[PDB]
């Protein structure tokens, strides 16, 4: 039961548009480089915030059909989105390499130990599911188009904005793991569980500081 | 919130 | 408030506890080398083996010890040799966060091959001794209490022992005193985190029962003194 | 046994 054609255009669409985005090595180079200063940390990351919320945006923009949809709901999903969105792309370079130092700088950038462990012991679950790049491409797409955002005007549009990349994925669980077949409810479950994780990350935005800096013009716009 | 004032552009 | 023969305890060890650096070699390679548990879990026994040979040369040092029954000294010397890198990992961890090394040390440890299990309390450990914010001075005793604490297994002579721990314990009795009148508790709080420490011994040696990598083997001292399988 | 390594290591000068 192999994929259709149009569902292969929808997917090698998704990955080159995926992959297309990538970070600026200028910071690439700076977290294999800078001092280790707690401060120094804080703000190599919210560059990585900050400069990912980009390639967000860029990537939304991307996602087939999104152009057609009321401009205050496109707002509305990449607000949604964006903390849940950023919670796969750390999940997919947690488990991949030979930079390691980005776990170390967080685990000294004025973040609470609290905070930090469960966070990465999600991440290293989330490694054991062993997640085709594919696999978290349509994942970040179906968590950016999810219509069940608030303050989402017409949702439907959006149900059927994300139906395609959704029936894709169902496919693929087939088309590689026959074995397990609840898998494809295995995947939106742990999607399900993205969406408490951001609840937890509001709560450190207040707690978090370092030599009391401040935060980049974009990342303030999720909350205060 | 408030008037997000982002423009997706670019 | 220390006598003047405390006050040259108090220098020596300090000399003692210096003197032996770790190599620049061993070094150029955790903030450089790359990363993978094949080459981190090599790293870190490397520097384990380099670090039993700086314990023994200041345990050598110390006071007295060198009287002690030959047939003791390796008993002392295979005692501490776990715990007293315990204090050397904290004053490396909670201490001392330069902008070197130090954060890349944890980095390899993490992709060691070593279980997280076995990693995340040895770790909220390290963050508890780094509570009491401790002195260069005060870890140097501590370790030499260690190497020198009366009741080791298998012992000739206790009496000896103690007696070459006393003058130790009595100087950190005062500069505890001194350097902390705050809170008289403490110098037994030290004394309780060594007690905190002697329970990581048999953890340890469990993990030691797991560890391992690509066919990868521990250095031929290592495994004598963490008497490995 | 007679862990030398160790007997060495501190009876060396
Ligand atoms: C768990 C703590 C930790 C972790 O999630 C952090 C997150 C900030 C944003 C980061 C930095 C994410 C960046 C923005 C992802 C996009 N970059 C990117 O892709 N570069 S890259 O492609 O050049 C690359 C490629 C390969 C290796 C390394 C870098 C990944 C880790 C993400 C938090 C610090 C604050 C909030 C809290 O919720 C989150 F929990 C925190
Ligand atoms: C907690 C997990 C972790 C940690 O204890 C590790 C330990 C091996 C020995 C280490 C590596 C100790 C070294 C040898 C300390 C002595 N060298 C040294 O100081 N060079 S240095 O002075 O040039 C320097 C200074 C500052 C930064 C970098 C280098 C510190 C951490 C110690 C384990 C991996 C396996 C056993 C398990 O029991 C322990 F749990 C493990």
């Amino acid at each position: 039961m192999e994929l259709t054609p149009d569902q292969q255009t929808l997917l090698h669409f998704i990955m080159d548009s995926y992959n297309k985005q990538r970070m600026p090595q200028e910071i690439t180079n700076k977290i294999l480089k800078e001092a280790f200063s707690a401060e120094e940390n804080f703000l190599i990351l919210t560059e990585m915030a900050t400069n990912h919320v980009q390639v967000l945006v860029e990537f939304t923009k991307k996602l087939p059909g999104f152009q057609t949809l009321d401009h205050e709901d496109q707002i509305a999903l990449l607000k949604g989105s964006a903390v849940e969105a950023m919670f796969l792309r750390s999940a997919e370079i947690f488990n991949k390499g030979h930079s390691d130092l980005l776990e170390a700088r967080i685990r000294n950038s004025g973040i609470s130990d609290e905070y930090i462990t469960p966070m990465f012991s999600f991440y290293k679950s989330i490694g054991e599911l062993k997640m085709t790049q594919e696999e978290y491409a349509l994942l970040t797409a179906i968590v950016i188009l999810s219509p069940d955002r608030q303050y989402i005007k017409d949702r439907e549009a959006v149900e059927k904005l994300q139906e395609p990349l959704l029936d894709v994925l169902q496919k693929l669980c087939k088309i590689h793991q026959p074995e397990n077949p609840q898998h494809f409810a295995c995947l939106l479950g742990r999607l399900t569980e993205l969406r408490t994780f951001n609840h937890h990350h509001a709560e450190m935005l207040m707690s978090w500081r370092v030599n009391d800096h401040k935060f980049t013009p974009l990342l303030c716009e999720i909350w205060d | 919130a408030l008037l997000r004032y982002l423009l997706d552009k670019d």
